C-alpha cells in the first residue's frame, strides 16, 4: 500500500545528484522476504529486503541519478515459496537530479 | 493433415505415386561372434519409411501439392498418407463393437468380432490401432470362429487398454518428411514439374 | 533443479518443432559512467521484441 | 571459519564449500547451493527418451 | 534491377530460362530418438534458391547478358527474376485502400480488403508485402467477408507496421547473384557461347 | 512531428475498451529504426518499427483495453547507432464521452 | 612477350583458338547472415582466367607452339594473348592526342578525345590503360559529344595521373601459364599433336 512518490527538491547523495524518493506500505500477507520495484528502462529492478520491524513502519527507497521525465514504477512483492503479488504501477513525472542555473546570457 | 492423392483430389489425377518404396528401419545391435553365431539386440524403435515418386507434374497440380506440403511445413504438425496397393478392402464391418480384451504386449494380439466382421485379413496386409498411430504388418492369421488370432511383426507399442479399436481399412501412416531442408522443383520447356519425390518417415 | 511453467512442459512435449532464439543483450561502453548504453542481438530470422525491447 | 578477506572470494567460497562437500552453480540465473544428497523424488529418465 | 528475359527483350529469344529450379532452403537441425519420434528445431531463416539455365547463346545475347551482369557487379545492385508460371492475375484492384492490422509477427496475414479488391488468391501463388523484399507462397486462404486469411509459408520477416500494402502480381526475388567468384563462358569455334548458369539466391 | 492522439468514440463493451489510436508523422532524420512510446499502466514502451522511409506519411500504433482516467504519453525517436531524440509528450484523459477528436484543417 | 596465333603466323592456321574460355575471377569475403541478407566484401585483386583449347596440331606447328612457350619458361617474362572475339575494330583513329584527366578512381572514368576517335565503344567490349596492365570490361557507355562517359567492371587498379591513353583496340593480357608444372603432349599414330590446352591466367 501507500506506493507514492514525494520529490525532493535539494538533492545529494555523495556529491552527485538525487531525484525524490518512492515509498510503500508492507504488504498484509505474512513471510514476505523481500519487495521488489520495476523502473521502466532498467534491466535491473530495484530490490529492498524487508525487515523484522515493517510489519509497523513502512519502508522507504530512494531513487537518484535519473534525467528529468516520465518513470514507470511497479512495485510488487515475493514470498519464500516464490508467490508474489500483483504488480502496484505509479507513473509519473521526475525532476531534474541538480536543477542547473539557466544560461546568463 | 492428409497428403494430397488422386482419392482425395480426383481432379487431379497427375498426383499418385508413380513408385514407392516401403522400406523396414529396425535398429539393432547386431554382432558377429568369433564362434560363428549372430548376436542383434532390438533396443531402438522401429519405423517404416516411405519413398514417393510422383510422375510428370502440370503447373497446377504442383501448385496443389506444394501449397499443401508448404501448409504441412507451417503448422508443424504429421502427414498423413495412404499406400493405394494395400488399400484391398477385404474386411467389410463396422469394427466399434469388436473389442480387444486389456492386457497384452508383444507381436500375438487377440479380438473378439462378436460376429461382426465379414472378411479374413490375409498375411501382409496393415493393421493399425485406433488409439496409438502405429502400422503394424500383419505375417499370420489363425481364427477359431468369431475370435481372430492376428500376429504383427512389430510388437505391439503399448499394451492395449481394451477400449483400442481395430481399424483394418483406411490405414495411415503418421510420417515426417525428410526432403524439407533443400526441396527443389525444375520446371521444363515442356511445362511439368518432372522428378518430383519425397522421402517420408513415420514418426512415433 | 530448475522447474519451469506447466504449459512450458505441455508445449515441449506436445510440439516437435521448436524455434528457439537467443536474444543477446550486450553492454557497451562508455567513456564517463553516467551514460550506459545496450546493444541487442539475436540469431532468429526476424528481430525479436521482448519487454520493448 | 576465519574468512581472510585478502583472498579473493572466489577462494572464501570454495573453502567453505568444500569444508561440507557442497557445490554452488548458477543455470537459468537462480544461485544453487546443493549438497549430495539422497532424494525420494528424483527424474525419471528412461534410456530410450535418452538418444542413441 | 532486372535480369534479362523476353518479356523485357524478346530480340533476344536465347536469353529465355531454358529451366528454372525453384529451391526451398530452410535449414533445420533434425533429431532421430531412439523411441522413433524425429524432432526438429528451426533457427536460421528461409530464402528462395533459384537456378537458371542457358542454351547456346550467340555474340549479341551473350554480349547483351553479359554487359547487364557485368552491371550488376559493378553497381553492387540486386538482381530481379520474374518466373512466368506464377504471373496468373486474380486478384485485381487498388492495393492501397486495404489495410493490414499491425502487430502481426506470425505466419499468417489478416487483412480487410474493404472491397477494393476483385478477385480471390488461390493457395501456392506467390505474395509480397510493399515493404519488405521477401517473397511468400500462399498455402491457405479463407475469405469471411471482406477481411481474408491468408496464411504464409515462411514466417513472417517483419512484424506489420500497419502501412504495409499486399502485393498478388508483378512480383519479383530480389536476388543476389552466387557462384560469381568464378564466373565464366566458354566461346566455341562455331562463334556461339556455351556453359552460361546462373546460381541465384534471394538476398532480402 | 504532429503526435496526435485520434480517439475512436466506437461504443465498446464494458469489459474490454478499445482505446482509439495515436499517430505521429516520422522524424524528418533519416536512419531512424523504431520509435519507443512510454505508456502510463504499462513499465514496457510500446515499440513501432520504421523499415521503409515515407516522409509526410503518418503512421499509427494503437490501445486497446487501457483503464479509463488520466493517461501520459512520451514517444521518443531512436537512431540506427543507438541514440534516442527528444521526447515528444502527449496527456489525454481517457472517458468514452471524452473520446472526441481535434478540430481539424 | 607475344603468343603465337595466326594473326602474327599466318602461316601456321593450326594455331588459334578452339575455344577461349574467359572467366572472371573476384575473391570475395561473402556471408550468409542469419536473417536472409548476403554480406560480400571485396579485398582480393580480381583477375581474367583464360582457358585456350588448340585444334589438332600438326608437328611443326607444335614445334613453333612449345618453342615460345618454353622461351616464356626460360626469359620468365609475361605472356601476352590476344582474344580475337574481341577484336572488332569498332573505334577508328589515333589516341595519343586523347586526354584523361588526372585524379580518377573506381569504375567510372571520363576521358575527352578533342574531335578525334571515330566510332562509339558498345558496351561488353574491352578497355585498357597504356601504363597499367589490366583488362577491364565497359559495361555502359554515355558520350556527350567529344567526351565520353565510361564505366567499367572492375574499379581502376591505379588512379588516372593524366597521361594515360586510352587502348580500344589490340588489347593483350599479361598472362601466366598455370600448366607448366606438368605439360604433357601426346603424338597420335596419325601424326597429330591432339588435345593441347592452355590455362592462362592474368597477373597483376
Amino acid at each position: 500500500r501507500d506506493f507514492k512518490y514525494t520529490p525532493t527538491p535539494g538533492g545529494v547523495v555523495g556529491a552527485i545528484g538525487k531525484n525524490g524518493e518512492l515509498s510503500w506500505l508492507p504488504s498484509l500477507t505474512n513471510n514476505v522476504v523481500y519487495y521488489s520495484i520495476a523502473h521502466s528502462g532498467h534491466v535491473n529492478p530495484y530490490i529492498v529486503q524487508q525487515l523484522e520491524n515493517n510489519p509497523n513502519e513502512r519502508m522507504i527507497q530512494e531513487i537518484i541519478g535519473e534525467p528529468a521525465g516520465l518513470a514507470i514504477f511497479e512495485l510488487r512483492a515475493v514470498d519464500i515459496n516464490g508467490r508474489r503479488s500483483s504488480p502496484v504501477t505509479l507513473s509519473v513525472d521526475l525532476n531534474s537530479a541538480k536543477n542547473l542555473s539557466v544560461v546568463s546570457n | 493433415m492428409r497428403l494430397p492423392d488422386p482419392y482425395t483430389n480426383p481432379e487431379y489425377p497427375g498426383l499418385g505415386f508413380e513408385s514407392v518404396n516401403l522400406v523396414d528401419n529396425d535398429p539393432m545391435i547386431r554382432d558377429e561372434l568369433p564362434n560363428g553365431k549372430v548376436k542383434e539386440v532390438k533396443i531402438s524403435a522401429q519405423y517404416w519409411g516411405i519413398n514417393i515418386s510422383y510422375p510428370e507434374l502440370f503447373p497446377d497440380e504442383y501448385a496443389f501439392l506444394d501449397s499443401r506440403l508448404l501448409e504441412y511445413k507451417r503448422t508443424g504438425d504429421y502427414l498423413d498418407v495412404l499406400l493405394p496397393q494395400y488399400e484391398a478392402f477385404r474386411v467389410r464391418g463396422d469394427t466399434k463393437s469388436v473389442t480387444i480384451p486389456a492386457g497384452q504386449k508383444g507381436s500375438q494380439i487377440i479380438l473378439n468380432t462378436n460376429g461382426t466382421l465379414t472378411g479374413q485379413p490375409k498375411a501382409g496386409d496393415l493393421f493399425k490401432l485406433s488409439t496409438h498411430p502405429k502400422v503394424y504388418k500383419i505375417t499370420n492369421f489363425s481364427s477359431s470362429g468369431n475370435v481372430w488370432n492376428i500376429s504383427l511383426y512389430p510388437d505391439l507399442f503399448i499394451t492395449t487398454t481394451g477400449s483400442e479399436k481395430p481399424v483394418f481399412n483406411g490405414i495411415l501412416f503418421r510420417t515426417k518428411l525428410m526432403n524439407g531442408d533443400s526441396f527443389g522443383s525444375t520446371l521444363n520447356n515442356n511445362g511439368t514439374y518432372s522428378g518430383i519425390s519425397l522421402s517420408l518417415r513415420e514418426s512415433l | 533443479m530448475k522447474k519451469i511453467l506447466d504449459s512450458a512442459k505441455n508445449y515441449l512435449n506436445t510440439h516437435d518443432k521448436l524455434k528457439t532464439a537467443c536474444l543477446i543483450a550486450l553492454e557497451l561502453p562508455s567513456s564517463s559512467g553516467s551514460a550506459a548504453t545496450y546493444i541487442y542481438l539475436t540469431d532468429y530470422f526476424r528481430d525479436v521484441t521482448y519487454n520493448g525491447i | 571459519t576465519i574468512l581472510d578477506t585478502s583472498e579473493s572470494v572466489f577462494k572464501n567460497v570454495q573453502g567453505i564449500l568444500e569444508s561440507f562437500g557442497g557445490a554452488i552453480n548458477n543455470l537459468s540465473g537462480e544461485y544453487r547451493i546443493t549438497v549430495e544428497k539422497y532424494s525420494t523424488n528424483p527424474l525419471r529418465i528412461n534410456f530410450l527418451d535418452t538418444y542413441g
